[PDB]
């Protein structure tokens, strides 16, 4: 298989993505959810971890770590501490609105994912750390969890398997940083959402100091479909090391901004011109695309023509796949205003723990605020580049990286527009 | 916008706060979601529960959450000043939150911020004099394909125009509660000109299930 | 810790009084500002004994090896949890 995309509706994992079917238990059981869950759980942890490792599932949260290799870190004998699957439903990334759709429209798929993943990792309970802004989605998921407790699908003797497993929902309180897994762990523990340093990875010391795996809503909700359909079925999509399907959020300057489930290595132009109705003003009106939400660097129109929407082809396009949140920016966009508003987001959403993010993201926001007006001299472009390189890899979590990278992409692909901004400032003010 | 407390006569450690008894049963249910010995993990819900009863957080709700969870009060003040939802000043009855990050800015959130400002006669951060509307300007709310959008207290109002948000403020001032949805033709997040996917009926239980299961 | 590397020989401090004109610290001690630096303890002891100075020796106090663990800030059951970070 050399061409990708054009995913059929029989291959969709997230049927009822759009809210057109019943999200409750009667609607979910007639779409395939909770089918033979007892038979999956009674095949033990090793079979489920083998199905996830065989599927080539990489972490849908945005980093793309191998999910079965990640979840096998819990597969070890206990030492008195309980074990916890913690589901990352925070989703603070600008551009990203897919986990909201999973929680709002396919909640039992997430609950069965919690059960299957927690059985795979020996977890006692599931904390679904949901965004506090998603109040309707959290009450929606709580109604589904009540339907799962009353059907005997979770809790004491889950699905008739003799495995006891609770599913808790924890609401956030308005922090983007509480999507990061250790800061999310600190936020569940009743503290400020400040990221822990690594090591200890959360499989050693996680929530309450227990063994813990934090996993995205999307990489959890696909796991019972992987265990039913087979790992080879999931691995038959996308390129190699880029297996499966993916939810995409096309937003910004397209005709039809939408969430859509697509095969992994689909071209960006095919995705936009098929599911989004194209760029406003046609494809020739395209200026730039932030491929995967705010933390990934932008790519210009010449790179968007041939690139594939998986992890490896976007790393080769010197950006990241990220959360697969495609923000489209047409030729009428002030791109420095957009990237500076993005860096303004990153300084309003930065917890303040370590020095390079706490100081340098505010200092990058001040430099970007002068760059929008042109109130600068061109030697401050390169300086800002080095400022980004002083934040990148020097911080605790990757929010410092996620604030350095849009600056780097903007400079790398749009230095002359910055320079002409500054020189027209210099000629109209001096 | 400050992160130190100054005792005013309406915000002091003798401002009357106490939970209702049904809120105490809710707090018992919250504390039972966590292991014994980690009652402090219930700081964020219970404090938010204190905001859902009182509308905001004086520094006796913080002290009550510190007292009934047996945590130090500074450990509650850190949570109350870290997280952007805990209102440490009394907001209006409808707390309008306009998202102006780049996916909502590219679909003209500035027009709707301006329309709310010229409908309410206030600007960002101010409250209307009848204490009904507090207009602030927030970051990404996770409704990016439904740009532009706002949030009012629990609800997302999506795919907005200036006329739509004027209508929403009209039927908020009339006492009614509007529908939390996209004000365009679509329903939640689908492509607007018809479905580009999922047009088939779902296959049902047992489709594609591998052998040996 | 770069000042805790070497041995020092000082002397007992003598009387410093107020100058009647300016209030300056007048002294009559010539050895008041005399600090000698030695690589080891035995060099300082040999130099004090060589010059007839009655001396006394304090031993080098190192900080003992501490046991540090960042994960110990987040224990399941121990008191060594942090309540803030
Ligand atoms: N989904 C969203 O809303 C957002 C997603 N992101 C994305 O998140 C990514 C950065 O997140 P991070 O978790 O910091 O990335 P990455 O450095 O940490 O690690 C990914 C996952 O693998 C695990 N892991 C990695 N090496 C491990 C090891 N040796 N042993 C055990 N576990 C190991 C980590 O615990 C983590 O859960 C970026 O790609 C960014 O685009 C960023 C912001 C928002
Ligand atoms: C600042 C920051 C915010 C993050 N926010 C989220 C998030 O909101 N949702 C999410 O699933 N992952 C988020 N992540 C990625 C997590 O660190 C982690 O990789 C993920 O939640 C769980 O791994 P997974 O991809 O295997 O599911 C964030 C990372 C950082 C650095
Ligand atoms: S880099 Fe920023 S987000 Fe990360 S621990 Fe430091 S202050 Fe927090
Ligand atoms: S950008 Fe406004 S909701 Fe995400």
């Amino acid at each position: 298989k050399t061409s990708f995309g054009s995913l059929k509706d029989e291959d969709r994992i997230f049927t009822n993505l759009y809210g057109r079917h019943d999200w409750r238990l009667k609607g979910a059981q007639s779409r395939g959810d909770w089918y033979k869950t007892k038979e999956i759980l009674l095949k033990g942890p090793d079979w489920i971890l083998g199905e996830v490792k065989t599927s080539g599932l990489r972490g849908r949260g945005g980093a793309g770590f191998p999910t079965g290799l990640k979840w096998s870190f819990m597969n070890k004998p206990s030492d008195g501490r309980p074990k916890y699957l913690v589901v990352n439903a925070d989703e603070g990334e600008p551009g990203t609105c897919k986990d909201r759709e999973i929680i709002r429209h396919d909640p039992h798929k997430l609950v069965e994912g919690c059960l299957v993943g927690g059985r795979a990792m020996g977890a006692r309970a599931a904390y679904i750390y949901i965004r506090g802004e998603f109040y309707n989605e959290a009450s929606n998921l709580q109604v589904a969890i009540r339907e799962a407790y009353e059907a005997g699908l979770i809790g004491k003797n889950a699905c008739g398997s003799g495995y006891d497993f609770d599913v808790f929902v924890v609401r956030g309180a308005g922090a983007y940083i509480c999507g990061e897994e250790t800061a999310l762990i600190e936020s569940i523990e009743g503290k400020q959402g400040k990221p822990r340093l690594k090591p200890p990875f959360p499989a050693d010391v996680g929530v309450f100091g227990c063994p813990t795996t934090v996993a995205n809503v999307e990489t959890v909700a696909v796991s019972p479909t992987i265990c039913r359909r087979g790992g080879a079925w999931f691995a038959s999509f996308g390129r190699e090391r880029n297996s499966g399907t993916k939810l995409f959020n096309i937003s910004g300057h397209v005709n039809n901004p939408c969430t859509v489930e697509e095969e992994m290595s689909v071209p960006l132009k095919e995705l936009i011109e098929k599911h989004a109705g194209g760029v406003t003003g046609g494809w020739d009106n395209l200026l730039a695309v932030i491929p995967g939400g705010s933390s990934t660097p932008l790519i210009p129109k010449s790179v968007c023509e041939t690139v594939l929407m998986d992890f490896d082809a976007l790393i080769q396009a010197q950006t990241g796949l990220g959360t697969a949140a495609v923000i489209v920016m047409d030729r009428s966009t002030d791109i420095v205003k957009a990237i500076a508003r993005l860096i303004e987001f990153y300084k309003h959403e930065s917890c303040g723990q370590c020095t390079p993010c706490r100081e340098g993201v505010d200092w990058m926001n001040k430099v970007m605020a002068r760059f929008v007006r042109g109130d600068a001299r061109p030697a401050e472009i390169d300086s800002l580049w080095e400022i980004s390189k002083q934040i990148e890899g020097h911080t605790i979590c990757a929010l410092g990286d996620g604030a350095a990278w849009p600056v780097q992409g903007l400079i790398r692909h749009f230095r002359p527009e910055l320079e002409e901004r500054m020189q027209r400032f210099a000629q109209q003010h001096q | 916008a400050l992160f130190v407390h100054r005792d005013t006569p309406k915000n002091n450690p003798e401002t009357p706060f106490d939970f209702t008894p049904e809120n105490y049963k809710r707090i018992e249910a919250i504390v039972k979601n966590y292991p014994e010995g980690h009652k402090a993990a219930a700081v964020l819900p219970v404090l938010d529960l204190a905001q859902r009863q009182n509308g905001w957080l004086p520094i006796s709700a913080m002290n009550k959450v510190a007292e009934i969870l047996q945590v130090p009060p500074m450990r509650v003040y850190e949570v109350a000043t870290f997280y952007t939802m805990y209102n440490r000043k009394p907001v209006g009855k409808y707390h309008i939150q306009v998202c102006t990050t780049t996916p909502c800015m590219l679909r003209n959130s500035d027009s709707i911020l301006e329309a709310i400002q010229k409908k309410l006669g206030i600007k960002v951060g101010e409250t209307t004099p009848d204490k009904l509307f507090t207009l602030i300007e927030v970051e990404c709310l996770g409704a990016c394909v439904n740009a532009p959008m706002v949030q009012i207290n629990d609800n997302y109002y999506e795919d907005l125009t200036p006329k739509d948000i004027e209508e929403i403020i009209d039927e908020l001032k009339a006492g009614k509660i509007p529908k939390p949805g996209p004000r365009s033709g679509r329903f939640s997040c689908e492509p607007a000109g018809g479905l580009t996917s999922l047009t088939e009926p779902p296959k049902g239980p047992g489709f594609g299930v591998q052998a040996g299961l | 810790v770069n000042n805790t590397k070497k041995w020092k020989m000082e002397f007992d401090t003598r009387e410093r009084w107020e100058n009647p004109l300016m209030g300056w610290a007048s002294t009559a001690d010539p050895l008041s500002n005399l600090v000698l630096t030695f690589s080891t303890k035995e060099d300082a002891i040999a130099f004090a004994e060589k010059n007839g100075w009655s001396y006394d020796v304090e031993e080098r106090k190192v900080p003992k090896p501490k046991s540090k663990s960042y994960g110990a800030n987040f224990s399941w059951n121990k008191r060594t949890r942090v309540s803030t970070k």
